[PDB]
């Protein structure tokens, strides 16, 4: 019902995006961020794979690794490139966690990310034309 | 370490920023 | 703002997990399998798909009528997962046709018709056959 | 036609189904 509508909307969003159309503004942001993440990881394939292979992840230290990376990524400011890196980092951190059988971390990571987006990135995004502008720039 | 992954993410991010 | 941000994170994480062969959740697994099944359906039968969909002629007054007539015949003698994938692909094509004809306002209605048909005429069969979990396994 | 798209969807769907 709610579940069924969610499935329908996901599929239709995909189909529409394939034809250069969009279900909604949120759907356009989701897809742009997906593609920006791909483009970032492609353009810097070696370096991205290089430092992600240096990730040393354990359940007890996962948050510390997350925070050390993120606070350094945004140490002197925000820009969209850093925002894309933040997502790609969280993605890589989730995969690397599953890569080493630590799946309980994935939902924690999502929450740490959502909180950092809300508390520390949202103020900048809103002063810089919002996610709609990112969709424009991409 | 993680700090100095974060710094060498920030080379990559700033010079991705340069299309943004 | 917070719910939106949360949704964006989950969306992106779902994607990256699936690119390596994993999943965020069962629902995300179903969504991705359905996405891929639809691609497969439309590609393997590209000529048939283009031929059939190029025949569609939507108006606001006949959009519902066209939807119902196609779906009821598609499931005339029962349900199977193949027909379910074709059902999603058809819905997708009808939305695209709607936007094509500068009738994007129809898209939200088609989504409603699909969810309504899914709830009242496909869900019972899916649960009979083990739920959506079965399809993810099957695909 | 709508019905006769529906039947000739159902050719394709049964002929997808039969890997399922």
């Amino acid at each position: 019902s709610q579940s069924n509508r969610e499935l329908v909307v996901d599929f239709l969003s995909y189909k529409l995006s394939q034809k250069g159309y969009s279900w909604s503004q949120m759907a356009a942001v989701k897809q742009a961020l997906r593609e920006a993440g791909d483009e970032f990881e492609l353009r810097y394939r070696r370096a991205f794979s290089d430092l992600t292979s240096q990730l040393h992840i354990t359940p007890g230290t996962a948050y510390q690794s997350f925070e050390q990376v993120v606070n350094e990524l945004f140490r002197d400011g925000v820009n969209w490139g850093r925002i894309v890196a933040f997502f790609s980092f969280g993605g890589a951190l989730c995969v690397e966690s599953v890569d080493k059988e630590m799946q309980v971390l994935v939902s924690r990571i999502a929450a740490w990310m959502a909180t950092y987006l809300n508390d520390h990135l949202e103020p900048w995004i809103q002063e810089n034309g919002g996610w709609d502008t990112f969709v424009e720039l991409y | 370490w993680a700090r100095e992954i974060g710094a060498x993410a920030r080379r990559m991010a700033d010079d991705l920023n340069a299309q943004y």
